[PDB]
RNA sequence: GUCGACGUACUUCAUAGGAUCA
RNA sequence: UAUCUGGUUGAUCCUGCCAGUAGUCAUAUGCUUGUCUCAAAGAUUAAGCCAUGCAUGUCUAAGUAUAAGCAAUUUAUACAGUGAAACUGCGAAUGGCUCAUUAAAUCAGUUAUCGUUUAUUUGAUAGUUUACAUGGUAUAACUGUGGUAAUUCUAGAGCUAAUACAUGCUUAAAAUCUCGACCCUUUGGAAGAGAUGUAUUUAUUAGAUAAAAAAUCAAUGUCUUCGGACUCUUUGAUGAUUCAUAAUAACUUUUCGAAUCGCAUGGCCUUGUGCUGGCGAUGGUUCAUUCAAAUUUCUGCCCUAUCAACUUUCGAUGGUAGGAUAGUGGCCUACCAUGGUUUCAACGGGUAACGGGGAAUAAGGGUUCGAUUCCGGAGAGGGAGCCUGAGAAACGGCUACCACAUCCAAGGAAGGCAGCAGGCGCGCAAAUUACCCAAUCCUAAUUCAGGGAGGUAGUGACAAUAAAUAACGAUACAGUUGUAAUUGGAAUGAGUACAAUGUAAAUACCUUAACGAGGAACAAUUGGAGGGCAAGUCUGGUGCCAGCAGCCGCGGUCUCCAAUAGCGUAUAUUGUUGCAGUUAAAAAGCUCGUAGUUGAACUUUGGGCCCGGUUAACGGGGCCUUUCCUUCUGGCUAACCUUGAGCUCUUGGCGAACCAGGACUUUUACUUUGAAAAAAUUAGAGUGUUCAAAGCAGGCGUAUUGCUCGAAUAUAUUAGCAUGGAAUAAUAGAAUAGGACGU
């Protein structure tokens, strides 16, 4: 190619969007934004294919141009705005607030939240560095640059960002016994407690996570997101509480509830 | 014409590679800018991205730094005396990085006169007495000062930045280059 | 595929030139203007010599037999 | 272009079409169940082969193997639901013992014959293709329709059918009009 | 030239035996 | 091969042999071709040539309208509604097509940028720079005068705008650092004058630390109890940096720091068109993020040894310095050395070689195919070279040359279908030069415009699913069976068609008034096998016969078998597991010998206890047994001693184990487990698409408002990463001791 691509075939689109393979030939390409392409849910798919509010792309554009959709407390109008992990989607007319969280199956789940819990978000500190004029700043997983951080905040910590002011309200250190959420890999969507961090200089760090059912799994450190202390999450978790269930047990539960 | 691709070269084993593709713009090269002493002539070059480069086709002044005294003064370049890569640049008086040049000493000499009150208001006297301890300098630099032309080394790249900055040779640097001269 | 017979070599003469050069470099072991200008006999000779050298039909079967029998 | 739509063959030619015993068995099956051609028998043989191969593969695995348990339970459930496998025979061993005739039995043509709506299997086929038979509240015009245990009790003449309480067909009212005239 | 060698491709000849019976 | 059929003679058996009978896939071709769903369209190794048409343009309240544009209007004598043309900004580098070149190249997996650019999005970020606001250093559109046969050709003159072009001010305090008039000779002081944001270039400085105490020389600062005293004194990140950042001195054809636009008219008053003030758009330096780009580490490619040496003069390997690059780098230049690969197959040659996900077959190993729905690479007739722009070596951008080829008034001009349709390449052939942006998403100043991308329908049975062509009776005839141009009234869709549904508009599907069946002539096919007939014809002979065969005679103008809406014809279709080498393929005349492959045994075995797991067996851990890695530091602190209050608290010691880090360190092979290996595909769970192929849908209540489950799971070779094992196969150590340890 001679430049950046602007099209996305349906088959090449991220699996977890759950797009029909025969509805069309192309899929929404998320525009550049806070989140990466493969780890983002564009607003069109959220409003049309998940909430079923809009029947087709044109109605989604009609919704957005009315300025009813807010992402992280700011109005967005791009149909392909890449909403992602820990972003708050507010629809005032419906009096609805959503937080985008992966369910156990690894897909973004429609999770309804109260307004108070919608007042803030959580961000993984991706970088801590001194800016120009000797001003420290922190860059989070969603690309927010926050100046004058608390000095104790280090990389891989979690910061609770208030959306109204864009400032850090509190922070959680990455330590053993903390509650964490998996945001990548085959263990995507699971929740557990840290047990031990293996360090490999010049390589990818590994973290052992024990679930509430005492099952253990190892995951690369880049895919871990600290969300609180054990039993005291700082956000409301989706149904299932991040517990992975075997196929047989899922069958049993499904038959029972039916 | 000029290209920086590694494909046209032979492999490590000595095999003659075939032409994988046509030449690409992102691996281009441009003609050298044989900078020379004379009235200032600099023309811009639009490079990759929106960035810009400056081509020093002609130049006669440069900022030179005396490191020992930690000063930098602007001075005309007398000429090129010795270059390590190729002598033809010395014969043609072409300015490039690391070329050894001769520059006038008048600004540096005047600065040393003013700062130390020696030669190569009570406020001035007090300051001079305070700084008198550091007055002594190398004999080699002083001899050039007497001659009026100091030996300097260009640390900038005129073909890229459009500047001719440098620093005064000193110590082992000066001894070695004097031996080579 | 390097030197395979083409449908119309005469249409792609320049291509053949490259091939010849490659051969000259690859088989060497065995043997031993600016168009972007404001204003744009030896070159006629260059045209003739290059086009003739690139395009010479291989000496035919019956032609080999004829030379042998004439000898 | 648009993503592919999957397709598959539902039948395969037998290893030996020319065996006399096979020809006789095909004749017997076709006559008993009123099948149009050998393609139906080949289709049902293909399905039964697929199920029995799967049953073999699951049996090969160790007992209590989670894949074995899950897949065997699903297969036995499906076979029991469709009516081929009886309630008391819920073991993969008895799945492996199934025969083609059991599948031919569940066909809507055979069931329509057995329940007494038709005097012949061919009459049942004609009734089905003429939109006279309804499973539940729904008209089905496909003899190869496989009837489930729940659905077997709801086979009846369709409401729109002249035999199901609707108006007489074209022939009947045509003759009645001619007689009236 | 109904030429030699080789390569290639084909054709062809070699299948009945033991037991009983007349 | 297999089963079955037939031949092997004077016959019948038992062997053996021979001939024919298997297969889907692939190409070409023939005959037929009613309905529903669904879906594809390459091929002369010709990436050969193309007429005609279309396929990229774009405007919101928010850059520029005195169009002599339209329409309203005194809701405007600066404009304001809408708005052609043009300037300006953005896009045109996406998409679509093809597989020519390409054999460590591409590509797959896995790494790196502490080696670099990045329009845009997102978040931060700039009191340090006539102003009630500067120019033509200027023009388009437009008016008007013209040239040429001709083209998206344009010449002179006259005008006029900017978020175009080019300039240029306006805003707190403080601190610090220089130069310093002057009083004065002090321990000096000091009015004043300067400089500081960013951007570039260079030189220099800071960016500390395994842990504790003193004596002086020089400079020299706070303090007191005038003696001496002087404490809490500042520094982030990485495994690692000259990193982030800061500071000092200068430098620059040198930048940036809002002379822009919409909507609205709030608050203070000293009542001034005074001061102050909201919600947005668009610009702008730097940093980060995102979409990306470039290079890059390890492993992996078919045939060829009758290709054994290759690369190096004209860069091949490496060092140094420079040029260039966005940047590393022989990428190039100058000087240097003589290097680099190779029987573990380099180099050269062939490739009907784009690579992969995948497809076919097979019981397993394997073998073949993969132009072709997705990813990545390259190309736009063939070479070469460039403007623009963040992004191009672009070709529906430009320039030359090579080859073709169009117009021509002969002076000149214009070309690139391997985009969608549609032609030529033969004298023998095959989709429509159709409709639409309604769904998918993409582009723009942007909800609206545009989109042969894409969708819709049409068109050779590509490949696939379902499935009509009759069902129930009576009578008759013939040797309880078979046959009906016999006969009765019931059913129904192929088709026709009101209507409605469907669709952007249509067609079709599903529905459905009304028509639509006895030769149900509403007339099913493709192959094979076997008969019988004459005042007939040919041929041969131990009479009247036999073979061939028989649409033809004197006149006159038939039965059965197979598949089935599908059927036929032609070509094509090696042993690792695991082959053989005396007598019927193949052991070299013998020996030596390099590479390669292979290579005797031995090193902690056994025994005694403890714990908790499975279904008395089996596995999993701890100890003990001469068996514990070593060392330092840090963190917590058990147990162990003890006082006191009732095995639990508590006082003061001692602090094992465990955890964190620095030092200390034989290396692999093998094997276990965990991540990773896109989606699609394969297997596979659920789901009455009317069944099925499929799809990821759906399901349950319902007077009213609604509730709700899903879109699972498994597989993937080699390489790289992490981890448990210590059996098997290697590898290093103490021999002139240059060996181990130390309070
Ligand atoms: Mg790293
Ligand atoms: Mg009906
Ligand atoms: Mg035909
Ligand atoms: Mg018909
Ligand atoms: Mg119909
Ligand atoms: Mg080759
Ligand atoms: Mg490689
Ligand atoms: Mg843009
Ligand atoms: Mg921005
Ligand atoms: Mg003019
Ligand atoms: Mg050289
Ligand atoms: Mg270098
Ligand atoms: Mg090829
Ligand atoms: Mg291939
Ligand atoms: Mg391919
Ligand atoms: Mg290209
Ligand atoms: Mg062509
Ligand atoms: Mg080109
Ligand atoms: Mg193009
Ligand atoms: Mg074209
Ligand atoms: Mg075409
Ligand atoms: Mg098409
Ligand atoms: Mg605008
Ligand atoms: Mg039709
Ligand atoms: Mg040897
Ligand atoms: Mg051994
Ligand atoms: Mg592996």
């Amino acid at each position: 190619a001679r430049g950046p691509k602007k099209h996305l075939k349906r088959l090449a689109a991220p699996h977890h969007w759950l797009l029909d393979k025969l509805s069309g030939c192309y899929a929404p390409r998320p525009s550049a934004g806070p989140h990466k392409l493969r780890e983002s849910l564009p607003l069109i798919v959220f409003l049309r294919n998940r909430l079923k509010y809009a029947l087709n792309g044109r109605e989604v554009k009609a919704i957005l141009m009315q300025r009813h959709v807010k992402v992280d407390g700011k109005v967005r109008t791009d149909t392909t705005y890449p909403a992602g992990f820990m972003d708050v989607i507010t629809l005032d007319a419906t009096n609805e607030n959503f937080r985008l969280v992966y369910d156990v199956k690894g897909r973004f789940a429609v999770h309804r939240i109260t307004d108070e819990e919608a007042s803030y978000k959580l961000g993984k500190v991706k970088k801590v560095q001194l800016g120009k004029k000797g001003v420290p700043y922190v860059v989070t997983h969603d690309g927010r640059t926050i100046r004058y951080p608390d000095p104790n905040i280090k990389v891989n910590d979690t910061v609770k960002i208030d959306l109204a002011s864009g400032k850090i309200t509190d922070f959680i250190k990455f330590d053993a016994g903390k509650l964490v959420y998996v945001t990548g890999g085959r263990n995507l969507g699971r929740i557990g407690t840290i047990v031990h961090k293996e360090r490999h200089d010049g390589g990818f760090d590994l973290v052992h996570i024990k679930d509430s059912l005492d099952n253990t799994f190892v995951t690369r450190l880049n895919n871990v997101f600290v969300i609180g202390e054990q039993g005291k999450p700082y956000i409301s978790l989706p149904k299932g509480k991040g517990i992975k269930l075997s196929i047989a047990e899922e069958r049993d539960r499904r038959r029972a509830q039916q | 014409g000029i290209s920086r691709d590694s494909r046209h070269k032979r492999s490590a084993t000595g095999a003659k590679r075939a032409q994988f593709r046509k030449k690409r713009k992102f691996e281009l090269g441009r003609q050298p800018a044989n900078t020379k002493i004379g009235a200032k002539r600099i023309h811009s070059v639009r490079t990759r991205g929106g960035n810009k480069k400056y081509r020093a086709l002609r130049i006669e002044t440069g900022n030179f730094s005396w490191a020992s005294e930690g000063i930098s003064k602007k001075t005309r370049i007398a000429g090129v005396v010795y270059h390590p890569s190729n002598n033809e640049l010395v014969r043609t008086n072409t300015l490039t990085k690391a070329a050894i040049v001769q520059i006038d000493a008048t600004p540096f000499r005047q600065w040393f006169e003013a700062h130390y009150g020696q030669t190569l208001s009570k406020n001035a006297e007090r300051k001079w007495a305070a700084r008198a301890a550091s007055a002594k300098i190398e004999s080699s630099v002083e001899s050039q000062f007497s001659a009026g032309r100091l030996y300097a080394c260009i640390s900038s790249r005129p073909g890229q930045s459009g500047r001719c900055d440098g620093y005064i040779l000193e110590g082992e640097e000066l001894a070695f280059y004097l031996r080579r001269l | 595929g390097t030197y395979r017979k083409r449908f119309n070599e005469k249409a792609r003469s320049g291509h053949m030139a490259k091939l010849k050069e490659l051969k000259r470099i690859r088989n060497k072991q065995f043997t031993r203007p600016n168009a972007n200008a404001e204003i744009l006999e030896e070159e006629k000779k260059m045209k003739k010599r290059k086009l003739q050298e690139l395009f010479t039909p291989k000496e035919s079967k019956v032609s080999r037999l004829k030379k042998k029998r004439l000898d | 272009p648009r993503a592919p739509r999957t397709y598959s063959k539902t039948y395969s030619t037998p290893k030996r079409p020319y065996e006399s015993s096979r020809l006789d068995a095909e004749l017997k099956l076709a006559g008993e169940f009123g099948l149009k051609n050998k393609k139906e028998i080949y289709r049902i043989s293909f399905q039964l082969s697929k199920i029995r191969r799967a049953a073999r593969d699951l049996l090969t695995r160790d007992e209590k193997d989670p894949k074995r348990l899950f897949e065997g339970n699903a297969l036995i459930r499906r076979l029991v639901r469709v009516g081929v496998l009886s309630e008391d025979k819920k073991k993969l061993d008895y799945v492996l013992a199934l025969k083609v005739e059991d599948f031919l039995e569940r066909r809507l043509q055979t069931q329509v014959y057995k329940l007494g709506l038709a005097k012949s299997v061919h009459h049942a086929r004609v009734l089905i293709t003429q939109r006279h038979i309804a499973v539940g509240k729904q008209i089905v015009n496909i003899p190869s329709f496989m009837v489930r245990l729940d659905s077997e009790k709801h086979i009846d003449f369709a409401p729109t059918s002249p035999f199901g309480g609707a108006r007489p067909g074209r022939v009947a009212r045509r003759n009645a009009a001619r007689k009236a005239e």
